[PDB]
């Protein structure tokens, strides 16, 4: 679980 | 040839920073000395000033906490929307999205305390910080003048923002120190450190040749910064030791997710 990844997928 | 492109590289890394931060340290320095035109802040020096601009120069108000908690929780969300500004700034850096998506994730778990650091300094002087997109300022003395555990957590910040600003940066050399920083082919857990280091050499490169042409009397401007980058290590390590005492030492600790993600470390 990751929110930084999240932050990162998005454009 | 190589310089005219790193030449251009700072100009994009520039032109990604005032898209990724509203406030530019040239807007707020504006604001601490005196020269805008459009408006002044509302100063938070005593618990009586906070309470007047409480509602004010703000970010189911009704909290019920001490001040100090209340303060501290206010940092912890400008904290939040720093991550997600750094991170919008980290992919517009030529090369980083196209890292393993889990050295990425490294990089700003161990990046973006250092850069709120260094862009907190653009906002404060020494008797104070702006706050709220330039709305309020808050003295440095209030913030020492709270209890115990929160009094001596924002003096570190000063005391480093002070020394910082007697560099006399400005948006142009920040933009390219921030990207060193966050390609940082040092960073622990990283699996693919090799071409992490391929793009903070073009990155210091960049920095290098634009602290000679906007800093020509500043000699040694370069190994100045590089010394900071090292300190603002030292500063979130003493930073992440306090947190720690407030969350064994205090009750009714709510901690945003995010932070609680990059705190785990
Ligand atoms: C610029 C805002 C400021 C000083 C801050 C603090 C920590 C940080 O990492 C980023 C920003 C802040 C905001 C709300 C508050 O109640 C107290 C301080």
């Amino acid at each position: 679980p990751s929110l930084l990844k999240k932050l990162l997928l998005a454009p | 040839p190589e310089s005219a492109d790193l030449r251009a590289l700072a100009k994009h890394l520039y032109d990604s920073y005032i898209k990724s931060f509203p406030l530019t340290k040239a807007k707020a320095r504006a604001i601490l000395t005196g020269k805008t035109t459009d408006k002044s802040p509302f100063v938070i020096y005593d618990m009586n000033s906070l309470m007047m601009g409480e509602d004010k120069i703000k970010f189911l108000q009704e909290q019920s906490k001490e001040v100090a908690i209340r303060i501290f929780q206010g940092c912890q969300f400008r904290s939040v929307e720093a991550v997600q500004e750094i991170t919008e700034y980290a992919k517009s850096i030529p090369g980083f999205v196209n890292l393993d998506l889990n050295d990425q994730v490294t990089l700003l778990k161990y990046g973006v305390h250092e850069i709120i650091y260094t862009m907190l300094a653009s906002l404060m002087n020494k008797d104070g910080v702006l706050i709220s997109e330039g709305q309020g300022f808050m003295t440095r003395e209030f913030l020492k003048s709270l209890r115990k555990p929160f009094g001596d957590f924002m003096e570190p910040k000063f005391e480093f923002a002070v020394k910082f600003n007697a560099l006399e940066l400005d948006d142009s050399d920040l933009a390219i120190f921030i990207a060193v920083i966050i390609l940082s082919g040092d960073r622990p857990g990283l699996l693919n450190v090799k071409p992490i280091e391929d793009i903070q050499d073009n990155l210091l490169q960049a920095l290098e040749l634009q602290l000679k042409l906007n800093h020509p009397e500043s000699s040694q401007l370069f190994a100045k910064l590089l010394q900071k980058m090292t300190d603002l290590r030292q500063i979130v390590t003493e930073h992440v030791q306090l947190l720690q005492v407030i969350k064994k030492t205090e009750t009714d600790m709510s901690l945003h997710p995010l932070l609680q993600e990059i705190y785990k470390d």
